[PDB]
């Protein structure tokens, strides 16, 4: 947002079987850095 | 093709040493900047504080307030700036 390149971590406990539940925990920015570009395409590694 | 220094080690032609600092204001969101003086922290007295670019007066009263570590100031309801971060100690001043 506005060159602002924003990333956000949140690390949980869960450990499947719930498929994504009620995920009321919030999410705190652990790091707001000025990188300045445009994204519209990625892709996930494993 | 190119040239060379003729530099002979004996009277008027000394070269200087030289580093220049070009500069920019429109490629970018501003990454450098000066520093600016960390004047003293005041308390119980009204004061002219500036805390994080933040510009107000009032009197930093002392508060421990429980601020998450992205939190780098606080507010209240009506958006008015009742808490702040005061840095250099992470330490909570009430406004
Ligand atoms: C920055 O934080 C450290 C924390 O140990 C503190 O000692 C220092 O006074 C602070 N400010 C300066 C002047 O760097």
């Amino acid at each position: 947002i506005d060159g602002y390149f924003k990333i956000y971590s949140k690390h949980t406990p869960i450990n499947l079987v719930r498929d994504l539940p009620q995920g009321f925990s919030a999410l705190e920015p652990l790091v707001d850095l000025p990188i300045g570009i445009n994204i519209t395409r990625f892709q996930t590694l494993l | 093709p190119l040239q060379s220094y003729g530099f002979q080690p004996t009277v008027g032609y000394q070269p200087y040493r030289v580093v220049v600092l070009s500069f920019e204001l429109l490629h970018a969101p501003a990454t450098v900047c000066g520093p600016k003086k960390s004047t003293n922290l005041v308390k119980n007295k009204c004061v002219n504080f500036n805390f994080n670019g933040l510009t107000g007066t009032g009197v930093l009263t002392e508060s421990n307030k429980k601020f998450l570590p992205f939190q780098q100031f606080g507010r209240d309801i009506a958006d008015t700036t009742d808490a702040v971060r005061d840095p250099q100690t992470l330490e909570i001043l009430d406004i």
